[PDB]
């Protein structure tokens, strides 16, 4: 079995801060859109 | 042209002129000869003197009917091929053939013994042996004669495969070379069937018949080929000639064939264009099914998952699922099914490492890839899926981290990854996204996008950019950051740069089109089809 | 229509409504001239 | 044109409605002229194939030469066109008429 | 049941690809004509809570002429299809440039969903498709005529050829299968092919309005 560190890396954190910024701005976005 | 006849009794011109020189009194001998060691029949004897009498000699009825004796006899033997007791019939066939292999020199009666060899299943071996050293009797011999001389010769049944092998070649670089820069017409476009039914591998499947040492030898001679050339369009014809032969129902190949079940999955997934789960999963256990003391068959795996149709599938089914993960907000450390997929490709990659090697073993995948490169690629694409929700919001992120760049420079699976990537983006006609990868496009792992395969893949995405190529800058800086690295050095590069201007020459600006005309001007060391892209550019543009 | 061993060529409705809202404006028109022809020429008589 | 008609033509119905009633015209041609089918005439089969070919160009409803008014006028005689080829013909012109 | 809803979606399959293939997109021609037995084989031949399930067998098809132009086929699970689906089916036309899409519905969708499907039109061009719709080819009938559509530069030329203006033509309502069929749209003119028992052939125009 090959060894997968769980622990998180720069790259790790910068695409979950990314996914959760994303998160933010399509609500944003949606929220304009349906008024 | 009587040669042989000696042998059986019947005497041929040599010993008749022999004779003839010291008789004084030909005619006697020569009645006797036709009459008595001729055709023994009242009858003909009698229709002589009509014969001469209408004045056609009889010389002309004499051909008419020993060429009619000729076909008779043909016909009859192709009869007894299929009547009477098998074996009892065959010996008696093969007592034929050794007695017309005396008469085999002579041509009026060659098709004769030809046609008797054809129809013996198996001829004896001083038959075949002896056949084996004329061209003419080689040649004039049927399909089957041909099986079985080549069950025993490994140089004749190499060398008559070659030409075919090398047409292939010609016409593979022909594909990759060609100037129909089209979406709909790519070197994959052709559904797997129809690639299975050209000349050369109808040819391959016609020759090596029903044979299993014949078929085994014909992979084995590929295997060498590849590993001595480093060409991979000799798995694709391992992998064609297998998939013809399963489609023509040839179960002693498929038998022998341990990894029929797996090419066949990977034929399957190649005609389909997608890796599905369930097809990977079937492919992971077929993998992982190869008991312990027979991993020489792990290598024959590796030689089929190396086909650049397979590598094309696997690599854009690869590149689909990461973009379903980040469309899934995934992250890659979470997915088996991307697992498997990086652990295929990386198989297909180092196929030829296993090969020559002889270490029949998976090679290790380093973790970093998956833990670092992948994300990049991941908030790559989240970034323009930002960008465009800011766009419908109320510049773009071009940024490039320097752990992308390089993981592209130094690992050859995030080398490939990231290139079908760039082919991705680019085909949805983004500039944004690909002028953010150039940079990663300087400088790559392997060489594998100075490879000809990925530069007509990038000609053909960039032809959809057509209005892009219309601007001075954007021409500039593709051409500086990708094609002015390795063109000047590679000829394929090169020639593939030229192909892609001249098919975008009108759009391009005049002074970039100048630009691209001098600094890509064809150098005498170069081949000659560089120098022929140039002329046809020179003609076409004014 | 949509059932099994049924022919979905030759079927028709003799509704003119119903084939209008299914098979569309040419169709309703082909199968009311077909409806005034057999209604005409029912009796035996004949019209251009 | 045989194909056409069978297509255009299912159930096989032959009963059709044209203008000119051409064998009817024949018989008039034959009973005015005193053809006595019985000797051997004087009419080149070219002639016939000429002739019909030459008479489908005067026979026009849609006047014009753009390509669609070709087209319209095309289909407009089309049937009478099948019809008159298939009474004309050079065979029935020498054998039957 | 999943033998009879397995040739249900076969069907509908089938459909759709002769539709994509009559609308001039490159359709390859094993899966026009593709039978029950390689469906099988190819999807799973278990859709209810099986392999061949739903999204998986949704479709994306590149137009013939142009590769840049694409449309998707989507056959959306839930039985009435909301706001909620079509919203997200709009946002992953989103990631692509193509604002072509075709959902197969299995029963009638909300009234909501519908108002804000029209009023995307003008930037993503979608259409609703009952399922029951697409159990059969409704141009395969014998009462239904060869349909073409005709591009704008041939209408002008009919235009000028009988010197009249678009609104004296035939009419034909956008809401008629056929039109839906094609996939056409207001002030687009389509021509009709039809064998007429007296002249042989007959070819009308029709303009959707």
């Amino acid at each position: 079995m090959l060894v997968i560190p769980p622990g998180l890396s720069e790259e790790e954190e910068a695409l979950q801060k990314k996914f959760n910024k994303l998160k933010k701005k399509k609500k944003a976005l949606l929220a304009l859109k349906k008024q | 042209m009587f040669a042989g006849l000696q042998d059986l009794g019947v005497a041929n011109g040599e010993d008749l002129k022999e004779t003839l020189t010291n008789c004084t009194e030909p005619l006697k001998a020569i009645e006797q000869f036709q009459t008595e060691n001729g055709v023994l029949l009242p009858s003909l004897q009698s229709a002589l003197p009509f014969l001469d009498l209408h004045g056609t000699p009889r010389l002309e009825f004499h051909q008419s009917v020993f060429d009619e004796l000729r076909d008779k006899l043909l016909e009859r033997v192709s009869a007894i091929a299929s009547e009477g007791k098998a074996e009892e019939r065959y010996k008696k066939l093969e007592d034929l053939l050794e007695k017309s292999f005396s008469l085999v020199k002579m041509p009026s009666l060659q098709p004769v013994v030809m046609c008797v060899m054809k129809h013996l299943p198996k001829v004896p071996e001083k038959k075949l042996k002896l056949v084996m050293a004329d061209k003419e009797l080689y040649r004039a011999c049927a399909v089957e004669v041909k099986r079985q001389i080549w069950q025993d010769n490994q140089a004749l049944f190499g060398d008559e495969v070659s030409p075919l092998l090398k047409q292939y070649i010609l016409e593979k670089e022909s594909a990759l070379f060609s100037t129909e820069l089209s979406v709909l017409h790519n070197f994959f476009s052709p559904s797997p069937k129809t690639r299975r039914q050209g000349e050369v591998v109808q040819r391959l499947t016609r020759m090596v018949g029903k044979n299993v040492k014949l078929y085994d030898m014909v992979l084995q001679f590929l295997r060498t080929l590849f590993l001595r050339t480093r060409n991979v369009h000799y798995c694709t014809l391992r992998a064609e000639l297998l998939m013809s032969l399963h489609d023509l129902d040839v179960g002693e190949i498929c038998t022998v064939d341990p990894c029929h079940k797996f090419t066949w999955c990977l034929d399957a997934c190649i005609r389909e264009r997608f890796v599905d789960s369930k097809r990977a999963r079937e492919l992971q256990g077929f993998l992982d099914g190869v008991k312990k003391g027979q991993e020489q068959v792990l290598g024959d795996l590796s030689m089929i998952l190396c086909d650049p149709f397979a590598i094309n599938t696997l690599a854009l089914s690869t590149v689909r699922h990461l973009q379903e993960l980040v469309g899934q907000e995934t992250l890659p450390r979470d997915s088996p099914d991307l697992l498997l997929l990086l652990r295929l490709l990386a198989l297909g990659q180092g196929a030829w490492d296993m090969i020559d090697s002889q270490v029949f073993k998976e090679p290790k995948m380093e973790v970093e890839l998956i833990t670092r490169f992948l994300p990049m690629l991941m908030s790559f694409l989240v970034d323009d899926y930002t960008f465009n929700v800011d766009q419908k919001l109320p510049s773009y992120p071009n940024t490039l981290p320097e752990s992308f760049t390089k993981f592209l420079q130094e690992q050859r699976m995030a080398c490939e990854v990231g290139l079908y990537y760039v082919l991705h983006i680019t085909k949805q006609r983004n500039k944004n996204a690909l002028l953010r990868l150039l940079p990663g496009l300087v400088e790559t792992f392997g060489d594998l996008a100075f490879g000809d395969i990925f530069l007509h893949l990038l000609t053909g995405n960039l032809a959809l950019l057509a209005d892009e190529f219309a601007l001075e800058d954007f021409c500039s800086s593709l051409f500086d950051g990708f094609f002015l690295t390795a063109s000047p050095r590679k000829e394929n590069v090169h020639r593939h740069a030229l192909r892609l201007l001249i098919h975008l020459h009108p759009r391009v600006a005049p002074s970039k089109l100048e630009a691209l005309q001098k600094a890509l001007e064809p150098t005498g060391q170069s081949g000659e089809a560089v120098k022929e892209l140039y002329s046809q550019l020179g003609e076409k543009l004014e | 229509l949509s059932e099994k061993d049924v022919d979905p060529v030759r079927t028709t409705s003799n509704d003119i409504v119903e084939i209008f809202t299914v098979l569309g404006i040419e169709a309703v028109r082909k199968a009311l001239e077909r409806e005034l022809y057999h209604v005409i020429s029912f009796d035996g008589s004949y019209v251009n | 044109d045989r194909e056409v008609l069978r297509v255009i033509f299912p159930t096989g119905d032959s009963k059709v409605v044209l203008p000119c009633n051409l064998l009817r015209m024949i018989w008039n041609a034959q009973k005015i002229f005193h053809i006595n089918p019985r000797l051997p005439s004087d009419l080149h089969p070219i002639k016939v194939v000429e002739g019909v070919k030459e008479l489908s160009k005067k026979l026009v409803i849609v006047n014009g030469d753009d390509p669609l008014s070709r087209q319209a006028q095309e289909n407009a005689t089309l049937l009478f066109n099948i019809h008159l080829r298939s009474t004309l013909c050079s065979r029935r012109m020498a054998e039957e008429f | 049941d999943d033998e009879e809803e397995t040739y249900r979606l076969w069907k509908i399959r089938k459909t759709i690809m002769q539709l994509c293939h009559d609308r001039g997109y490159l359709v390859t021609q094993d899966e026009l004509d593709q039978t029950l037995e390689e469906f099988k084989a190819q999807f799973g031949d278990k859709p209810s809570e099986g392999r061949p399930r739903r999204t998986d067998l949704t479709v994306l098809v590149a137009h013939n002429d142009d590769p840049t132009d694409q449309m998707f086929v989507f056959f959306p699970e839930e039985p009435k299809v909301g706001i909620k689906t079509i919203k997200v089916y709009c946002q992953r036309m989103q990631e692509e440039n193509i604002t072509r899409a075709l959902i197969v519905v299995q029963q009638g969708m909300t009234p909501s969903a519908k108002q804000s499907l029209v009023d995307m039109a003008p930037k993503y061009i979608l259409e609703q498709f009952l399922q029951q719709e697409l159990l059969i080819n409704i141009t395969e009938h014998e009462l239904v005529p060869e349909h073409v559509v005709m591009t704008k530069e041939e209408v002008t030329e009919l235009l000028a050829r009988y010197k009249l203006r678009e609104n004296q033509l035939p009419r034909i309502q956008a809401g008629d299968p056929v039109a839906r069929y094609f996939g056409i749209k207001r002030g687009q003119v389509v021509k009709i092919i039809r064998p007429s028992e007296t002249a042989g052939r007959y070819i009308t125009y029709r303009l959707v309005q």
